[PDB]
């Protein structure tokens, strides 16, 4: 497949590449096990070895080079990054990280494992968040994927968490459902919010002032259907909160169910 | 630097003072510099192959040395980029001259060097990190749907001394810069790449995931993988276009490279008009599959080189896009051209004919191209997993799959779709022949299938052999008439019908049953062979009583039944989301079960 | 062919013989 | 411009069949025109076939006959073959390579075009649309002509396929509900046809339209290889500067591959396929190819070469090609022409790919493409019930079978046949059509959608 | 027919005219001494130019031998500077061109088998044949109907 | 409509005639002033 | 056997195309014949 | 050359042009139903099949069959290739006008009847080629062409 040169070549540029993924994930030298493990890949980056030393190294086989096994590697400090880094505001116990990584190292092959996916699918809606404009459909896919990942920082990928599972498929379908139906992206968010055990699903997760630009799209969507003045003066009162609840959406849904008896 | 014009005979140009060239390396010929291939050498005295017309080619006119053979330009612009089989940019050529035509001996540059690209360097790529070939030192937003990972070029390595800021940079800009044995090299965003040499990788893993469709006929009977290969007959009414546009708009493909290889002026022409405007949705957006599309169109008065090395760019170009991690699906729109283009080669070089006037290596090139399809772990740093799907269409002189270039594409290619124009004229669209077409990824996609849709591959076995029995059925019908079946060869041909008319059939305009999801697909067909197991259940078990059952009975009692199985197909995926289709396809089940309950 | 392609092949070399 | 003294060689060094081997040339240029002086006055013009350092092997026109080293001169033009491109040359007959055969003037040149021309950009292409009425029933209302489209005729030798085409000609246009012009290029044709075609373009009145260009056989070979350049650079100057929808006639493409084989004999490359060049295909494709509409400009050029299947084998080489590059065929039949039919066009192997494209609502007519479905699928179950007739005998059949065989007359009586200078607008070809349709009652023309059918059908 | 044919022929005859007309004119422009000496001079070096053989003999008529000398004279040097070529240029004194001609000269190689004809006949035919084109919009006025020139 | 036809072509005729004298000086004059403009060059392929 | 055992040459393939088309001709017009034949005969079966 | 010689026929021999024509349709109707007659058989033609067929065979054994070793048929001029092909024509077009007009009638008319009936009409179209311009003078075999004409009308009135 690759040529012997080429091949040392991928060696060290995997050996470097292990180096610059545990630099990444864990800064503060605190993941001693992780390290641990690989030991023997960063001894060579801990010193300044220059490129053709560590190749010449790889040649005489000194230093780690069965470009399989340094794959295999590579690939369970990189999901364990990759899954670190989608949560990136939300992080995660250093405990967790460990048990995530020897659940990653123990399984048989990632790039077809349920955490690989369940990744690929956080990471569609990390990479959609991470340029889309505000509007309703978008506020909504922020604020149940900010939930997620504070979910799966405090619960981990390598489990059958229903509470994550269920956050993955509604942002998943959300985001699959298209830009202009208004009324079908805010009846699954609207879902979601009920479905949700805490009354405050999005308290301390999301800012105060997203908190408020979420309430503020809830009453938006609200007030067109309203005809009573005075109920509308109160859905305006409503939205002066700062917070998002169930109980506050339910008082808006009331409001606008005694507007429709009204009419 | 420069050679000379020596002697100029039809494209042929031997040039001297061209000691230091190299074999089939590319020249710009003439003072408009025309492209030319050197096919020769001896002494000073460098023979080119000139791929444009020679007329005004005159002795003495300055031969430059391009030093590369034809090698394509890869990097930012490729994606709804529309290419000649040399890389010319047609849609640039006709911005910047104006004209309807392509100058003689045009030199623009494959990709744009004045628009600039938003380049985001790798986080952890620092001065003095180690680098290899293949390594991603850099992401550019191309689109909005593609985001294009510059990589270090394959046999590039070494220790990064200056990687680029943030920013906008053109193709031009260095934007990395690294060291290996004090040999420094200057890396911009476009790399380039000889189109006859295989793109490296770690590994070429098998094939094992399904390159989904959409259409029930190609994704459940004759399923491909992603990194497969296959044929398409190429015919007037055939529909190779209702493929290309599903291959385009619904599959799983990250990318498509679509190459004409010499396909007639008009008949290009559709094709740049057609794709240009296909939308696909993406997101919940409706984007431009352009957004994600590259085109190596060239018609058949195109330098014969250009027909000839459009599937080398074609494939070059998905390889690229595998390498990024990607999974590409190539398309030649007809192979049979550009075997016409190598047997016009090889006459012109005067080389002994081989098989029916092909060259004597046509088997080697073609079996040479379709290995460069397949998935593999890309070459480089970040752990990535790539693949090329070859969809590569051929024509058969009349319907006669015993020519060189078709007997060699079936010997070489895994699957063949079979488009029929007489299912065409029938309205069976897909026109998906189903009797010969054929896949040799089922035994590839056995563990996937027992992994998500484990019952799967009953369904498809038994659909298939009811459709064989159904063939082999329709000339006891001819000799005996259908009265004279039995009511279990009743059951096989009503069912068959079934299947032909309500499964395989498929309109590619609803918007219902345009995109058809493996999950409602498996689903149809389970009902389907449902249907047909309990019914030839009940005419088995009750042919020894005296109120014995026939397909009559059956259907008198459940035209209902019969007439859901018919609609199944009008569940809309996207209003009718995976939860209520399944749902509604097992209640379905459920009547179905109780009506024959009722009558067993 | 191969005869054709044999008889330019034998004039090329016999006009080279002559040059 | 150039204005360097043009430079006369006497270093002629040898001469070999039509090739003047000149030595010393300065600087010779590949494909360069020259003219050549006899030692008695004579005057040639020759193409410089091949360059080799300071030598040039210049292929004359003329034959060499007459040639001597040491006396015939020899004067370099310095500059490829150039034709002047007009307006004013539509009406006009000139020969193969462009000298006026009218006893006209020379043309007072628009502009100097290169002949070889250079490949029509695919980006800047446009699929044809709306078509080209040529008045011939059988291909209009059966094989209709877009407006860009390349559809070649294929008959044998001896079929009135030079007939058709003055018929087309003179009968050519445009569906009409001074922007239509006729290119006629003739390769390779006797005497007695081209005097055929010159005098009946001019008796008809259509000749403000007609471009000519007539290669005769006994006219050089070399003329006819640039004949079709000559006719198509024409073609491409009014479409794409002059902006009216051209058509262009190449008369016998078999002809112009018989000079294309003399050529590369001369070249000496060794036969290819059949005898013919190996690289053909890339001639033919590159005549073919410069057609089609395009963007930004109101002009095209449609074409309609046409063949003479050498042996009636449409596996010959010529053919075979030409159905690779081009868009349909025109089959012009023996048997039809043995019985007396014209024109003999065969319509159940002929087609024409693009005609979806060149029928429907104001492009011809909302019927057309039913009435012309419907009009196949009937002759050939004509054809079928013939053949079963000869068989079961005449009683044997039923009522459907007698309707059958009564179309199949009365479309190879009134819709085939049409006779040279029978006109027929492509809405009296549809009136035809439905005339005959109306043999079989509504229910066994399933082929027309019944909306159509209760519009069309009565009267 | 006729009628367009006679119509084109008429204007063929107008060109045809004015291409006369030049020929009579630059035979009245050779009468100016200092105008015909530099017009030479740059006959003789162009024919020079062209030419590039080791000897050359220059061919003009009786009349005109005088400045052609001259300008022989100023063409030496002046092409061994442009091709660093050391060249030697003979007038054929023997047999001159036709005195009817209008001028101009002819360059021969040293055993005259490659001519160089630049004559005032021929330079106007060569020029002419190529203004075609603009003498035509100039004089009938341009195509209305021809809306691009690519 | 012959002597019609005649009518025409002697209109046409006139009018070339016109739109030539119109023009025809300065026609002339460009021509000969590019006749006599010689500039003298070597070929291009020319190398020392 | 498995060939006409004609030599191979152009007028031998012509014969050959030619008899080729008689034999379909031929084929297709006894097919006929026999599915005339057979409508009678089940026909006649059925009377 | 037929397009240019219609000048000289509808000047000439006026009546010609029509009689090759249906020669020529003859003639292709004939090699036509020979492939069917030898593949399946002879049973199922019609009359006007049997028509063509026989006046086929009489054409192209005694109108395009000439022995030019014989007195008379070294050369023969355009007017007895005329005529004879005006009597051959003329046959054809009335037995057909027979055979048609009496179909779906009660007295039907069929080849086998006019063949048994004027055998003498036949034996003499067929020995219309022996005619001698040479000792025939034109005004002679001229004459006797519409005698023969004469006779083919008369036996046909006889018949219808």
């Amino acid at each position: 497949g690759l040529t012997s040169e080429q091949y040392h070549s991928q060696v060290v540029g995997k050996i470097g590449y292990i180096a610059r993924c545990m630099q990444t994930i864990d800064p503060e030298n605190n993941l001693k096990k992780i390290r641990e493990d690989y030991q023997d890949v960063l001894i060579w980056a801990e010193k300044n070895y220059r490129f053709e030393e560590i190749l010449e190294a790889s040649k005489s086989g000194k230093c780690p080079n069965d470009l399989d096994a340094l794959s295999r590697r590579s690939l369970i400090l990189q999901e364990l990054l990759r899954l670190v880094s989608s949560i990136s505001p939300f992080k995660m116990k250093l405990d967790l990280i460990e048990s995530q990584y020897e659940k990653m190292k123990q399984h048989v092959n990632l790039w077809k494992s349920d955490y690989h996916v369940k990744l690929n699918q956080l990471n569609q809606l990390t990479d959609y968040l991470k340029n889309a404009a505000p509007t309703p459909k978008n506020n909504f896919l922020r604020a149940m994927t900010s939930v997620l990942q504070m979910q799966i920082a405090q619960y981990g990928i390598t489990e059958d968490n229903e509470g994550i599972n269920q956050l993955f498929k509604l942002g998943l379908h959300l985001l699959a459902m298209a830009n202009e139906k208004i009324d079908e992206q805010y009846h699954l968010f609207k879902g979601y919010v009920k479905d949700q055990p805490e009354e405050s699903p999005f308290e301390g997760i999301l800012p105060a002032e997203d908190q408020k630009i979420l309430v503020k799209t809830m009453i938006d969507y609200a007030m067109p259907k309203l005809s009573s003045k005075v109920l509308q003066d109160k859905l305006s009162a409503l939205s002066s909160s700062d917070v998002l609840t169930k109980t506050l959406l339910d008082s808006i849904d009331r409001i606008v169910k005694e507007n429709e008896k009204l009419n | 630097t420069f050679g000379y014009v020596h002697g100029v005979s039809g494209p042929v140009v031997t040039a001297c003072d061209m000691a230091g060239a190299a074999m089939y390396e590319l020249v710009r010929v003439g003072h408009s510099e025309l492209v030319g291939e050197i096919i020769r050498l001896e002494g000073d005295m460098a023979t080119i192959q000139v791929y444009e017309e020679t007329s005004g080619v005159s002795v003495g006119d300055p031969v430059l040395r391009t030093g590369k053979p034809l090698s394509v330009e890869l990097g930012p612009g490729i994606m709804g980029a529309i290419f000649d089989g040399i890389q010319r940019p047609l849609s640039d050529i006709s911005s910047q001259t104006q004209s309807i035509y392509i100058p003689r001996g045009v030199n623009v540059s494959a990709l744009s060097r004045d628009i600039k690209w938003e380049f985001i360097p790798s986080k952890n790529l620092r001065v003095g990190s180690h680098i290899t070939g293949g390594d991603i030192y850099g992401i550019v937003n191309e689109n909005s749907l593609i985001k294009h990972k510059i990589m270090l070029p394959p046999r590039s390595r070494g220790s990064v001394t200056y990687i680029a800021p943030p920013g906008n940079y053109d193709a031009s800009d260095v934007v990395l810069e690294l060291e290996f044995e004090g040999v420094k090299e200057k890396l911009s965003m476009v790399q380039v790449w000889p189109v006859r040499q295989v793109r490296p990788v770690t590994e070429k893993l098998p094939a094992n995931h399904p390159l989904l469709t959409g259409q029930r006929v190609l994704d459940a009977l004759f399923p491909c993988v992603q990194g497969g290969t296959t044929a398409i007959p190429g015919a007037f009414g055939c529909g190779k276009t209702v493929i290309s546009q599903s291959l385009s708009k619904y599959s799983n493909s990250d990318v498509i490279i679509y190459v004409g290889c010499g396909e007639r002026g008009n008949e290009m022409s559709e094709v740049l008009r057609d794709f240009p405007e296909l939308t696909m949705e993406v997101d919940g957006k409706v984007e431009s599959i352009m957004k994600r599309t590259a085109l190596v169109a060239n018609t058949s008065n195109m330098p014969v080189a250009a027909r000839e090395a459009s599937i080398y760019t074609g494939i070059t170009l998905s390889e690229y896009f595998r390498d990024m991690g990607y999974h590409v699906s190539m398309m030649a729109d007809s192979t049979s051209r550009w075997a016409e283009a190598l047997r016009e080669i090889s006459g012109r070089l005067a080389e002994m004919p081989a098989d029916s006037g092909y060259p004597a290596y046509l088997g080697a090139r073609l079996a040479s191209f379709y290995e460069r399809a397949g998935r593999v772990k890309c070459l480089g740093n970040p752990e990535r997993e790539g693949s090329v799907s070859i969809v590569g269409a051929v024509s058969p002189p009349g319907g006669d799959f015993s020519d060189p270039v078709t007997s060699a594409t079936l010997g070489i290619v895994q699957v063949f779709w079979g488009l029929d124009k007489k299912l065409a004229q029938r309205k069976h669209f897909p026109s998906v022949n189903w009797l010969i077409s054929y896949s040799k990824y089922m035994r590839a996609l056995d563990e996937y299938y027992d992994k998500h849709f484990t019952e799967f591959v009953p369904l498809r076995t038994k659909a298939k052999e009811i459709l064989q029995e159904e063939e082999d059925l329709a000339e006891i019908v001819q000799l005996v008439g259908k009265a004279s079946l039995a009511e279990t060869d009743k059951i096989t041909l009503e069912v068959a019908k079934l299947i032909k008319d309500d499964f395989l059939q498929q309109n590619g305009y609803t918007p219902y049953d345009r995109f058809c999801p493996f999950y409602k697909t498996v689903g149809m067909l389970s009902n389907m062979i449902s249907f047909y197991d309990m019914a030839r259940r009940a005419v088995e078990t009750t042919a020894q009583s005296d109120n014995k059952i026939t397909w009559s009975i059956i259907r008198e009692h459940m035209g209902e039944i019969l007439y859901k199985l018919s609609s199944m197909k009008f569940k809309d995926p996207v209003k009718d989301g995976e939860a209520k289709i399944k749902a509604d396809y097992a209640q379905l089940l459920e009547d179905m079960q109780n009506a024959f309950r009722s009558l067993e | 062919f191969y005869r054709l392609k044999k008889i330019q092949e034998k004039k090329k070399i016999i006009k080279e013989k002559s040059e | 411009y150039l204005s360097q003294p043009r430079l006369t060689y006497k270093t002629v060094s040898g001469v070999n069949g039509p090739l003047v081997i000149l030595d010393h040339v300065k600087f010779p240029r590949y494909a360069e025109i020259v003219h050549l002086t006899l030692p008695d006055g004579t005057k040639r013009s020759g193409q410089v076939l091949e360059v080799s350092g300071s030598k040039a092997v210049v292929q004359v026109f003329e034959g060499t006959s007459g040639i001597d080293a040491k006396k015939t001169s020899c004067e370099f033009t310095g500059d490829i073959l150039r034709t002047p491109v007009s307006e004013d040359m539509l009406g006009r007959v000139f020969n193969g390579s462009g000298k006026p055969i009218d006893r006209g003037p020379v043309v007072l040149a628009e502009d100097f075009l290169d002949i070889m021309g250079q490949p029509i950009n695919p980006q800047c292409r446009i699929y044809p649309e709306e078509m080209i009425q040529t008045g011939i029933s059988a291909i209009d209302g059966m094989n209709s002509i877009a407006r860009g489209q390349k559809i070649p005729i294929f008959s044998a030798a001896g079929l009135p396929h030079n007939e058709i085409a003055a018929q087309i000609c003179r009968q050519a246009g445009l569906v009409k509900k001074e922007n239509f012009a006729i290119v006629f290029a003739a390769m390779g044709v006797n005497m007695e046809t081209a005097r055929f075609f010159k005098s009946d373009f001019e008796e008809n009145g259509s000749m403000d339209n007609v471009c000519l260009f007539l290669n005769l056989a006994n006219d050089p070979t070399i003329e006819r290889i640039i004949t079709p350049r000559l006719a198509l650079t024409t073609a491409e100057f009014l479409a794409y500067q002059c902006e009216k929808h051209v058509l262009v006639i190449l008369t016998d493409m078999s002809s112009y591959a018989e000079a294309l084989r003399e050529v590369s004999a001369a070249r000496e490359e060794v036969p290819g396929r059949r005898g013919f060049p190996g690289y053909m295909y890339t001639d033919l494709a590159t005549i073919y190819e410069r057609a089609g509409r395009v963007e930004g400009r109101n002009g095209s050029i449609t074409q309609i070469p046409i063949l003479t299947m050498p042996n009636d084998d449409i596996t010959h080489p010529i053919p075979d090609l030409t159905g690779y590059i081009t868009e349909g065929q025109i089959y012009v039949d023996r048997q039809l022409h043995n019985r007396q039919i014209y024109p003999p066009i065969n319509v159940l192997p002929s087609l024409s790919r693009l005609m979806k494209s060149a029928i429907g609502e104001g492009m011809t007519r909302k019927d057309h493409a039913d009435v012309s479905n419907q009009l196949y699928a009937c002759y050939a179950i004509g054809k079928d019930v013939q053949a079963m007739k000869a068989v079961v005998g005449e009683e044997a059949l039923t009522s459907d079978d007698l309707l059958y065989l009564e179309f199949l007359q009365k479309f190879e009586k009134n819709f085939i046949t049409q006779g040279p200078y029978e006109n027929r607008t492509v809405y009296e070809t549809l009136d035809i059509g439905w005339q005959l349709l109306r043999i079989f009652p509504k229910e066994m023309l399933k082929r027309i959608p019944q909306s159509t059918l209760s519009e069309f059908y009565p009267r | 027919n006729q009628a367009r044919l006679k119509v084109l022929r008429a204007r063929d005859d107008l060109i045809t005219d004015l291409l006369n007309e030049a020929k009579q004119r630059l035979s009245k422009v050779v009468k100016d001494t200092t105008r015909y000496q530099v017009l030479l001079d740059g006959l003789v070096l162009q024919g020079l130019y062209q030419l590039l053989e080791p000897r050359m003999i220059v061919r003009c008529r009786k009349q005109d031998f005088p400045l052609v000398k001259a300008a022989v004279q100023k063409a030496i040097p002046m092409y061994k500077i442009a091709t660093k070529k050391d060249v030697d240029v003979q007038i054929d004194l023997e047999a001159y061109l036709p005195e009817d001609i209008a001028g101009g000269v002819e360059i021969y190689n040293g055993d005259r088998k490659i001519k160089v004809s630049n004559t005032l006949e021929s330079r106007l035919d060569l020029i002419a044949q190529q203004m075609m084109p603009e003498v035509r919009g100039a004089l009938f006025g341009a195509n209305a109907n021809r809306k691009f020139l690519d | 409509l012959s002597a019609e036809v005649e009518q025409a072509t002697r209109r046409q005729v006139q009018g070339m005639q016109s739109s030539q004298q119109r023009n025809r000086e300065r026609v002339l004059t460009q021509l000969l002033g590019m006749v006599c403009d010689v500039r003298p060059q070597v070929h291009p392929n020319y190398r020392i | 056997k498995d060939r006409i055992e004609i030599f191979p040459s152009r007028m031998a393939q012509t014969i050959m195309k030619a008899r080729l088309k008689g034999a379909q001709t031929g084929r297709n017009l006894l097919k006929k014949k026999s599915d005339a034949l057979t409508l009678r005969f089940r026909q006649i079966l059925k009377k």
